């Protein structure tokens, strides 16, 4: 059922975007394509480990 | 002999004259006048080689480069 | 008072009461994009608009994922951005326009002097086309493409022109900065489409004139921002080989540099032959007065090689200079025809002003 849940929410419209940085207290801040910087507490599906700046 | 290979060559070809004749060329200047002798030879309709052919394209690759400078006797 | 694009009520009056309704809410809104690349066996297509961001989305289902190649005008949905049906550039006689396929006013004896190159001319252009018997039972491959350089206007037009009316069948001269679009990825469909339609007939003649614009200049050294001539380039040489197996049509190209120069076109497949034009030497240069002067009223006691004479290094452009120079020292009193001085001063006027 959360599969299924996870399937309905994702949505195939994406947009691109550039990692700056990763804190913990995990952390990613996000730089998009248009600009516009962003950030978050908890990144997603992917983990910390398997990404990079 | 090998960019010759590709091609019809009648088997009377003497490579020591060929070794002769051939001074300071390179592998490009080798394979340029052994099109060159083919081409000759496609002008005149023949099926086949001979030094001649060979003589004729090393003498047009520089095209007979020969000014008398006239002063030296 | 204003327009606003109107008309008297006889031909949209039937047209305004209930066609606008439908062309409403029924016909929806779409937007042009530029498509980046692709993937394999699923879409997941990256598009970018240049002036919002880049978008992965999705074609849609009006659509087989088939045509939609790397940079296409695509129809975008709103809301979903999904790929709606794409539209082509422009339709349809493009090729047409370049192949008159008309008899040119272009005697055979007008390039005189330099007939060796007319026979190397010969023997590449008319003879695979009619006498293809030597090549098979020989072994070597005919050539089917030939590069041209050196001076401007030694008569690279006048020989590709001497082909052309000499089996008159199918002659395509290509402008080399007509391929010089505006649009990202223009010619390169024009390329495609000059080439398969070229294919279907026999005995067919193409020549690229001036690929200093388009063909392997800088291959990409000064377009850093826009990257159209190489994808062109990178198309045609692409296009030629793989998609020739064992053709008939002939493709030329000539230039003015010799420093463009494709190493991957001189591989054996491409091009083969080095052809190049040079100066005459006494009388290919008598030969052209003796053309520029029968067309107009000159005396007929006058000669021809003295002039020549007194030019070392000349062209025809040049040559054509002269005695329309000395065409105007005629008319500059009341003379009815042609005298020697008029043209010993238009020599005189044109060498001794600028070049020596």
């Amino acid at each position: 059922e959360n599969s299924e849940k996870i399937k309905v929410n994702k949505t195939l419209p994406y947009l691109v975007s550039n990692v700056i940085e990763l804190l913990d207290v995990k952390c990613a801040v996000i730089k998009t394509s248009t600009r516009q910087t962003y950030f978050l507490p908890v990144i997603g599906l992917v983990d910390a480990e398997k990404l990079k700046p | 002999q090998i960019h010759s290979r590709k091609m019809n060559v009648s088997p009377d070809v003497n490579y020591e004259e060929l070794a002769r004749c051939t001074d300071d060329f390179n592998g490009a200047q080798c394979k340029a006048v052994c099109v060159e002798a083919g081409m000759i030879a496609l002008r005149r309709g023949a099926t086949e080689l001979t030094h001649e052919d060979y003589m004729e394209g090393i003498l047009e690759v520089q095209a007979k480069k020969k000014a008398n400078l006239q002063y030296y006797a | 008072e204003s327009d606003t694009g109107l008309a008297p009520p006889a031909l949209w009056d039937l047209a305004a009461d209930k066609q606008t309704l439908q062309s409403e809410q029924p016909l929806q809104v779409a937007r042009c994009t530029k498509i980046i690349n692709a993937d394999s066996e699923d879409p997941k297509y990256i598009i970018n608009v240049k002036q919002f961001a880049k978008f992965v989305v999705d074609l849609s289902d009006q659509v087989a994922p088939t045509d939609i190649e790397e940079g296409m005008r695509v129809g975008v949905d709103r809301n979903k951005y999904q790929i709606h049906i794409p539209l082509p550039p422009k339709i349809d006689p493009t090729v047409t326009m370049m192949q008159v396929e008309e008899k040119p006013d272009v005697t055979y004896s007008d390039v005189g002097g330099c007939k060796e190159q007319i026979e190397k001319l010969r023997e590449v252009v008319e003879t695979p086309l009619l006498h293809p018997e030597r090549f098979v039972n020989l072994g070597i491959e005919p050539p089917k493409g030939v590069l041209l350089f050196g001076p401007p206007g030694t008569g690279k037009t006048l020989c590709a022109r001497a082909v052309a009316n000499r089996t008159d069948a199918c002659f395509i001269r290509v402008i080399g900065s007509e391929l010089v679009q505006k649009y990202v990825g223009e010619g390169a469909r024009m390329v495609r489409e000059l080439f398969e339609m070229a294919r279907t007939k026999k005995a067919c003649l193409i020549f690229f004139d001036e690929i200093d614009a388009i063909g392997g200049a800088r291959f990409d050294d000064g377009a850093g921002g826009d990257n159209e001539v190489q994808r062109t380039m990178l198309e045609l040489i692409n296009q030629l080989d793989g998609f020739d197996p064992r053709g008939n049509i002939k493709v030329l190209m000539a230039t003015n540099r010799p420093d463009t120069l494709d190493p991957a076109l001189m591989r054996p497949g491409r091009l083969d032959r080095k052809i190049e034009f040079s100066l005459p030497d006494l009388e290919g240069r008598t030969h052209i007065f003796k053309i520029h002067a029968r067309s107009m009223s000159v005396e007929r006691d006058i000669r021809f090689e003295l002039l020549a004479r007194l030019c070392p290094n000349s062209t025809g452009a040049e040559i054509r200079s002269v005695c329309t120079e000395a065409g105007m020292f005629a008319i500059r009193a009341r003379r009815k025809i042609a005298t020697e001085k008029d043209f010993l001063e238009a020599v005189n006027k044109v060498i001794k002003s600028y070049a020596k």
